[PDB]
């Protein structure tokens, strides 16, 4: 567990010379671009089962109540 | 001159050390192998004590 020393050279200011909350809702719409591009994918494996799942559900025991109530 | 500065006594320091050093910004310039050297939140909070 040793440290890797770089040679860099590095540049900080003092957080009393630079405004804060700022850029949370600075540049807002390409962030949101950003976050909904990268991972549609990802939303779309995570919740297409899901979706999928309940909607096939929902189908048979429909299905299986009109059948069964005479 | 020597008026002048024998007419600094320890009140005077602290007043003039609570103007310029108590809970104000630092500069820091450093080289070498400084990987150990701690970072500006440190200093910075180092100027002041909350014992008193
Ligand atoms: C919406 C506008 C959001 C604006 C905003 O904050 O943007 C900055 C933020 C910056 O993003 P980032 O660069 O990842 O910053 C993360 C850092 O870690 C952020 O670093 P940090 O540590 O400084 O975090 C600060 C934190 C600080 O958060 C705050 O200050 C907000 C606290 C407000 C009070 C919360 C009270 C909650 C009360 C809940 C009550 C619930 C009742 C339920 C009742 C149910 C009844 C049935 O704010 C955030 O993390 C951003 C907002 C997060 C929540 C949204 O951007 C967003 O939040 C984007 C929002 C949209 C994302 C995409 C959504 C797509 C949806 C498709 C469908
Ligand atoms: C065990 C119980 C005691 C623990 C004490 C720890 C600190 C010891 C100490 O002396 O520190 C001073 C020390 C001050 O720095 P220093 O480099 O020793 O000296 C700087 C000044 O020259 C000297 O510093 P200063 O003059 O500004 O004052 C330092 C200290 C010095 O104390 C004294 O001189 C005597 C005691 C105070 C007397 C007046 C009252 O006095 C005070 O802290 C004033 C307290 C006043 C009463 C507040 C109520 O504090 C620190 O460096 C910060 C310690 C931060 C500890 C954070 C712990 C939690 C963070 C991780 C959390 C992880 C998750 C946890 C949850 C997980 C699930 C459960
Ligand atoms: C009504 C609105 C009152 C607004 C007061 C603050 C005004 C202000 O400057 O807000 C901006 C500030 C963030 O500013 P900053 O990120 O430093 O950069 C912009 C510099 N003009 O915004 C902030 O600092 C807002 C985040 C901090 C809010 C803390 C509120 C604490 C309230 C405690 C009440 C406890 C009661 C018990
Ligand atoms: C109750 C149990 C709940 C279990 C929840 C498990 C959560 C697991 C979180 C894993 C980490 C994660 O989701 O990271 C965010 C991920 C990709 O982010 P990451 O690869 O870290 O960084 C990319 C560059 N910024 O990106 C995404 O997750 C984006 C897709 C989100 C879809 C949400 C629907």
């Amino acid at each position: 567990k040793q440290i890797v020393p770089v040679k860099s050279v590095i540049y900080a200011l003092s957080p009393f010379q630079q405004k804060v909350m700022t850029g949370l809702w600075k540049d807002l719409p390409t962030k949101i671009h950003h976050k909904v591009s990268e991972n549609w994918i990802s939303a779309t494996l995570l919740l297409g089962p899901l979706v999928g799942t309940y909607a096939y559900v929902q189908n048979y025991l429909e299905k299986e109540k009109l059948h069964h109530r005479y | 001159l020597f008026a002048r500065i024998d007419a600094v006594d320890a009140s005077t320091i602290k007043r003039v050390a609570n103007r310029f050093i108590y809970d104000k910004d630092v500069a820091i310039a450093a080289m070498g192998p400084i990987q150990r050297l701690p970072d500006y939140n440190w200093f910075r909070r180092r100027t002041y004590w909350n014992r008193y």
